[PDB]
DNA sequence: AGACCTT
DNA sequence: TAGACGCGGACATCAAGCCCGCCGTGAAGGTCT
C-alpha cells in the first residue's frame, strides 16, 4: 500500500518492478491512474513517449497470456510440463491444517514460454482499484466498466480495438487442462476405503510460493535456499526472485534424547531401518523430515507383500521411531536424453535435498499368530521416499511379535529415539508456525495429507487405470514424545481416514 | 510398437560406503575431513589470451604473478592408524521378470516370453559372474586402489550355512576371470545369485568388507556434491557417524561401479555404464549412437524376432545374443522405457 | 593443432604432509607444539608518518612515534634437552600423463598420446625423473629448517624392494652435485623403479622418506602459515591425541617439482607451470609475448612429432621437457 | 532449424 | 555419645592495538515460426 509515497522518493527506476511482479504487496492505483496504466502498457518489451504499442496488432499477442495464468503451477519442480490449472481449493480445511484455503487467492501469474514473459504485462498485474484487489484483465471483458475512457486518455484506440476487447474474453476462469500421457506429471495412488483406490498427482500453489517467500527473507535460521537453473521457463514468479526460493527450513540440528524412562494384541516390530539418500523436499515449500504419506506407502506396500501369501493381514496402524536425522545438498544427476533438436545431452539442472532417516516401526495389526522368521525378511519393500532400506543381518535376530504394546518399545536395542504426533493447535498463517518454532526449536513440518480439486472422474491413461484427482499438500507440525508411564498411544498410531475431500494423515486420538 | 507408458524397476540395489579408522590396539573411529583454504596461481587459458591469439593487454607480467585463494576440502589418514576399512551392502531381487506399467497386452506377454526363453536356453551364468566380478574385486572403491599397498574383501551371504567368503590380496592373486572361479566357494555365490533372478519372489544380500593399507598420511577420495550457483570447490557428500562428520562415497555412484559390464559395443576395448545411448563419461561420445542401430530401442523393436530365433537350435551368438545380453542388462537396471514422453 | 574445450589430466607425483617430532636421549618420541604469545614493537611502517605521494604527516609527532604495537604472534621452538628433530611423508609415483582423463575430442588425444610414446623412445626419463629424486633427497621439502643448522641426514624406504633402507648422510659436504649421489651403493637400482612407473602402464612405485634435524640449543622451527588480528596463524592437525604443526601438503609438492631451469634467462630452478612464475621477484619470465609459455608449445604439438623421427638440437628438447613436466603436474588445460 | 529469453 | 565452627578494613594508576594483495574455468532449454 505505497503508492505515491514509493512512487517519488528519487530512488531508481525497477523500484515499480519490483511492485507489480506478485513477490510483493500490493499497491492500489486510486488517485494517479494515468500514470500507472501508462508503464503496464510500456512493460512489453526490455511514460507517453515509447509509444506504438498500442493501437497495433500488439493486441493479438496482449490476448494469448490471458488464456495461460496459472492458479497452480504444472512446472514445478521440472520444465518440461503441458498444463493449464486454474481452480480453487474445493472445499474446506480444519483449525490445524495449513493450506492454500487458509490464505487467499490472488497472486497467480503467466508460465508457458520464454518469448511472452514480458507481453503478458498490462493484463496478468494486480493493481487495487478502490475496494476489490483485482487484476486488470479480469475487469476489462465488459462494457460498463470505470478507467476505461482513461483508454481514450491516449488518442490512439479507435473504436473497433474496442468491439474486439468486448467478446474476446468472455469464459475462461474455471478451467483444468492436464493431459496424462504422454505427459511429465508425477502421479500417484492410495486407499479411500478396503475396497477401491484413488490416484491423484500433487501441484505447485504459487500463492503458498510467495507467500513463504517475501515473509522468510530476514530469518535465516528458518529458512534454506534452493536454486534452479532455467527460470524463465518456469514462469515469472521464479524469475522475479530468480532462482532463490526460501523455504522452511528444519528449524535446529537433530536432537537425541533418552528414548523411554520406564522400570487382542498382534505388535509387530522392525528394528533400525537404514535409509541412503531419501528426499527431504516434501512439499513444495517445506525441507526437513520426509512426507509421512509416504511413510503410509511403506506400510501399505509392505501388507500386500504378505497378502500374497496370507490375504488377512490388515496392518490398520503404524508407529514412527525417528533415532538419527540428517538433510543436506547432494545434488542428483539425470543421465543423457534425447533432447529434440539433434543432440543427446542431459536435462536441466536444480538443486536437491536429501535425507538420512534411522527409524524403527511398531504395527498393530489385527493378525493374531505368529507370521513366520523367513518370509517376513523376503516382503519387505526397498524404498523409502526415493531412497533405499536395508537392515542388517545380524537384526533379524531382534524381529518378533508381541500382544501387549508396553513390552513391544522394550524391544527395540537402541535407547536414543523418538516418537511422532501431530500439533493440534491452529496454523491460520506462517506467522502462527515460525511462533511455536521459535518457542520450542526442536517441532518438525511435513505434508500430512492431500486435498483435492475434484470430485474425481475416470481419466483414460491414469495411472492403474482407477480414477484420477488433482490435489494440494497439506503443512502440519510434528511433536516429541518420550512415552514415560501415561501417555496414552492413540497421539501415536496414526492412519488414513478420508474425509471426502482431503485424505490427512493423523493420529487416532482426534 | 513403443507403447505410450512402460516402465520396470531395479533389481540390484546397493547402499552407502561409510568409512571408519582402525587402530593398532584395536580399536575403531570414524574417518573425518576438515576444510582448507589455499593459494593458488594464475594459470587458466583465458585469462591471458582472450580469443584465438591475442593476449590480452591488461594482463601483463606483473598482473600475472598475482596469488588466487580458493577454498577446499581436505581428507585423509591419520598418523599411527593401522588401515582402513570400508563397510558396504549389496542386495539382489527378481523384478525384470513383470513390468510395473501396462496398458499394451501385445507388449506385455511378449516382454515376459523373451525373460522365459532367455532364462532355460541360454541361462543366467554370464550376467551373474560379471555382476559378482565387478563387486568382488575392489571397483566399488573407484580410486582409492590406486597407489595402495593391498587390499582384501570378505563378503557375508545371506541366506547362507558356512563360513564367511573371503577374498585376500587381489592386484598379486585375483586378477583375472580364472582365479576367481578357482575358489571354494564361487559355484555357491553365483547359483543363489541365479536363484534371485530367476524365482517368483527370490531375494539374495551380501555384505561386502574391504580392508585398505595406504601409506603414510595418504589422501582419501570420497563423492562431491552437485550444487548449482572464496568460492569453495571439492565439497563432500557426508553423513553423521556417532555424532561426527564422515564422507561417504555415493550411493548411486556404487550402482554405476557394479553395472560397468556392457562391451559388446562396435569396438569393445573397455566396459561401459549399462545405458540405452551408452555414453562415455570421461569423453562426451556416445557408443551405440542412435544412428548405428544398436541403441536399446532398435533392439527392443525387435522382441519378437528374438523369439523366433530362441527357438531354433541353431544359435548362432557370435553378435545375435550380444545383442540379447545387452538386452537384459537394460532390464535389470533400467525401467522408463517410453518414447515421445516420460 | 588447436586444442578442444574440455581437456584435463590428473598428477603423477602425490605426496603428503610433514608432520615433526621431538626425539628425547632417552629414545622416545612425542609431537612438537607451539604456543601463541603478544609482543611489543615500534612505530615502524612508512605509511604511518608520511602521506601518499608527499611529505611528512603533522600528526606523527616526536611523542607519537616512540609508542608500542602491540601485536599476537605463534611461536615453535625446539624443548631444552632433546636430542633431534624428527620428520616423516611418503610420495607416490604413477603413470597418470600416458592418456588424458577428460578429452571430447578424438583427434588430439591422438596427438598427446603419440607425443608421450615418442618421448619415452628417443629421449628416455633418465633427465627427468634424476631431477624429481634430487630434491627429495637432499631436504629440499624442509625450506628453511636446513638453514643454520648442524647437519640433517635422509633415510627412504621404496616399495616395492628387496633389500636394505636407502640412506643418505652429512648433506652438506658430501651430497652437493649430480656426481655425488651417482657415487653411490644404491642409486641405480631407484632411478629404474621412477622410470619404470612412468613408461609402464599400471606402473606404481611409493617412497616414504624420514629425516632427522640437528639444531642448536632451542633454536626455532618454522612451518607453514595459513591464508586469511592474530598475525602468523600456523598450520595444525591433532597427532596422538595433541596439537602440532604441519608443513602442508601442496607446498611439500611444490618443493619436489622446482625443476624448470630452461626459461629464457636460466639463473634458479623454478616451479614448473604453465606461464612460470616467480615469486622472488613477482614478475614472470616465460610471458605468453615470448612465446615460450606452455599454450604456445602445446599449440605446436604437430611440428615436434617430425623432429623426433637424428637428434633434435637442444632447445626443441628444453621445450619438451617443459612441455612433459607440465603433464606431469596436469592441470585442466581447457580454453573456450 | 532458429529466434526469443531475465534477476 | 552431647555441643559450639568469630569480627573489621581497603582490591592503584597508564599508554598502545601497523600494513600488503589476490578471489580460475568447461558441460546440462522449451516453444512457435
Amino acid at each position: 500500500l505505497k503508492e505515491l509515497i514509493a512512487s517519488n522518493p528519487d530512488d531508481l527506476t525497477t523500484e515499480l518492478k519490483r511492485a507489480f511482479r506478485p513477490l510483493t504487496p500490493h499497491i492500489a492505483i486510486d488517485g494517479n491512474e494515468l500514470d500507472a496504466l501508462t508503464i503496464l502498457v510500456n512493460l512489453t518489451d526490455k511514460a507517453k513517449c515509447k509509444q506504438k504499442l498500442r493501437d497495433e496488432k500488439w493486441w493479438a499477442s496482449c490476448i494469448n497470456c490471458v488464456n495461460y495464468r496459472q492458479s497452480h503451477n504444472p512446472k514445478f519442480p521440472d520444465i518440461r510440463s503441458e498444463g493449464v490449472i486454474r481452480t480453487q481449493a474445493l472445499g474446506e480445511l480444519p483449525s490445524f491444517l495449513l493450506s492454500s484455503s487458509k490464505i487467499p487467492p490472488y497472486h497467480w501469474s503467466y508460465s508457458h514460454d520464454s518469448k511472452y514473459v514480458n507481453k503478458s504485462a498490462f493484463l496478468t498485474n494486480e493493481f487495487c482499484w478502490d475496494g476489490e484487489i483485482s487484476c486488470l484483465g479480469e475487469l476489462l471483458k465488459d462494457a460498463d466498466h470505470p478507467l476505461w475512457n482513461t483508454l481514450k486518455k491516449l488518442g490512439c484506440s479507435q473504436k473497433t480495438c474496442k468491439a474486439m476487447a468486448k467478446q474476446l474474453a468472455d469464459i475462461t476462469l474455471t478451467t483444468i487442462n492436464v493431459t496424462l500421457a504422454p505427459n511429465y506429471l508425477t502421479q500417484i495412488s492410495l486407499p479411500d476405503s478396503d475396497t477401491s483406490y484413488i490416484s491423484l498427482s500433487p501441484v505447485a500453489s504459487l500463492s503458498m510460493q510467495s507467500h513463504f517467500h517475501q515473509r522468510l527473507q530476514d530469518e535465516n535460521r528458518h529458512s534454506a535456499i534452493t536454486r534452479f537453473s532455467r527460470t524463465t521457463n518456469m514462469g515469472v514468479t521464479a524469475m522475479t526472485c530468480g532462482g532463490a526460493f526460501r523455504m522452511l527450513k528444519s528449524g535446529a540440528k537433530f536432537s537425541s534424547p533418552p528414548h523411554h524412562r520406564l522400570n487382542n494384541g498382534s505388535f509387530l516390530v522392525l528394528p533400525n531401518i537404514r535409509v541412503c539418500g531419501a528426499t527431504a523436499l516434501s512439499s513444495p515449500v517445506t525441507v526437513g523430515i520426509p512426507s509421512l504419506t509416504a511413510f503410509f506407502g511403506f506400510v501399505h506396500a509392505f501388507e500386500r507383500n504378505i497378502n500374497r501369501t496370507t490375504s488377512s493381514f490388515r496392518v490398520e496402524s503404524f508407529a514412527i521411531c525417528v533415532h538419527q536425522l540428517h538433510v543436506e545438498k547432494r545434488g542428483l544427476t539425470a543421465e543423457f536424453v534425447e533432447k529434440g533438436d539433434g543432440t543427446i545431452s542431459a536435462p536441466a539442472t536444480r538443486d536437491d535435498w536429501q535425507c538420512d532417516v534411522v527409524f524403527s516401526l511398531i504395527l498393530n495389526t489385527n493378525f493374531a499368530q505368529h507370521i513366520d522368521q523367513d518370509t517376513l525378511v523376503t516382503s519387505l519393500p526397498k524404498r523409502l521416499a526415493r531412497g533405499s532400506a536395508k537392515i542388517a543381518i545380524d537384526d533379524f535376530k531382534h524381529i518378533n511379535s508381541f500382544s501387549t504394546l508396553e513390552t513391544a518399545i522394550e524391544s527395540l536395542p537402541i535407547e536414543a529415539g523418538r516418537w511422532l504426533s501431530l500439533y493440534a493447535q491452529s496454523n491460520n498463517n506462517l506467522s502462527d508456525l515460525l511462533a511455536a518454532m521459535t518457542e520450542d526449536h526442536q517441532l518438525m513440518a511435513s505434508c500430512v495429507g492431500y486435498h483435492l480439486l475434484e470430485e474425481p472422474k475416470d481419466k483414460p491413461n491414469s495411472l492403474r487405470g482407477y480414477k484420477h484427482a488433482i490435489a494440494e499438500c497439506i503443512i502440519g507440525l510434528i511433536n516429541s514424545i518420550t512415552f514415560s508411564s501415561e501417555t496414552d498411544p492413540n497421539t501415536i498410531f496414526w492412519s488414513l481416514k478420508n474425509y471426502q475431500n482431503y485424505l490427512v494423515v493423523q493420529p487416532r486420538s482426534i | 510398437k513403443l507403447p505410450t507408458n512402460l516402465a520396470y524397476e531395479r533389481s540390484i540395489d546397493p547402499s552407502d560406503v561409510c568409512f571408519f579408522v582402525v587402530w593398532p590396539d584395536d580399536r575403531k573411529t570414524p574417518l573425518t575431513y576438515n576444510s582448507r583454504t589455499l593459494l593458488g596461481q594464475m594459470e587458466a587459458a583465458s585469462l591471458a589470451y582472450d580469443v584465438s591469439g591475442q593476449p590480452i593487454k591488461s594482463a601483463t607480467a606483473e598482473a600475472l604473478a598475482q596469488g588466487n585463494p580458493h577454498q577446499v576440502d581436505f581428507c585423509h589418514v591419520p598418523y599411527g592408524a593401522s588401515h582402513i576399512e570400508c563397510s558396504f551392502s549389496v542386495s539382489f531381487s527378481s523384478e525384470l521378470r513383470q513390468p510395473y506399467k501396462c496398458n499394451s497386452s501385445k507388449v506385455k506377454q511378449t516382454l515376459v516370453q523373451l525373460v522365459e526363453l532367455y532364462e532355460t536356453k541360454i541361462g543366467w551364468t554370464e550376467l551373474a559372474t560379471r555382476y559378482l566380478m565387478n563387486i568382488c574385486n575392489g571397483k566399488w572403491l573407484w580410486k582409492n586402489t590406486r597407489k595402495a599397498y593391498c587390499w582384501n574383501i570378505v563378503l557375508t551371504p545371506w541366506p547362507w550355512n558356512g563360513e564367511k567368503v573371503g577374498f585376500e590380496d587381489i592386484r598379486t592373486n585375483y586378477t583375472s576371470r580364472q582365479d576367481f572361479k578357482n575358489n571354494k566357494n564361487w559355484s555357491a555365490i553365483v547359483e543363489m545369485i541365479k536363484t534371485a533372478f530367476s524365482s517368483t519372489d527370490g531375494l539374495a544380500i551380501f555384505e561386502v568388507r574391504a580392508t585398505l593399507h595406504l601409506p603414510t598420511n595418504a589422501m582419501v577420495r570420497p563423492s562431491q556434491v552437485f550444487t548449482e550457483k572464496t568460492q569453495n570447490s571439492r565439497v563432500f557428500q557426508s553423513t553423521t557417524i556417532d555424532g561426527e562428520r564422515s564422507p561417504i562415497l555415493g550411493a548411486f555412484k556404487t550402482g554405476a561401479a557394479i553395472a560397468t559390464i556392457d562391451d559388446w559395443y562396435p569396438e569393445a576395448t573397455e566396459p561401459l555404464r549399462v545405458g540405452r545411448f551408452g555414453v562415455h563419461r570421461e569423453d562426451v561420445t556416445c557408443y551405440r549412437h542412435p544412428s548405428t542401430g544398436k541403441d536399446f530401442f532398435s533392439i527392443l523393436q525387435q522382441a519378437e524376432h528374438y523369439i523366433e530365433v530362441l527357438s531354433a537350435n541353431k544359435t548362432p551368438a557370435q553378435e545375435t545374443i550380444n545383442d540379447m545380453h545387452f538386452l537384459m542388462a537394460n532390464l535389470i537396471k533400467g525401467g522408463m522405457f517410453q518414447h515421445k514422453g516420460d
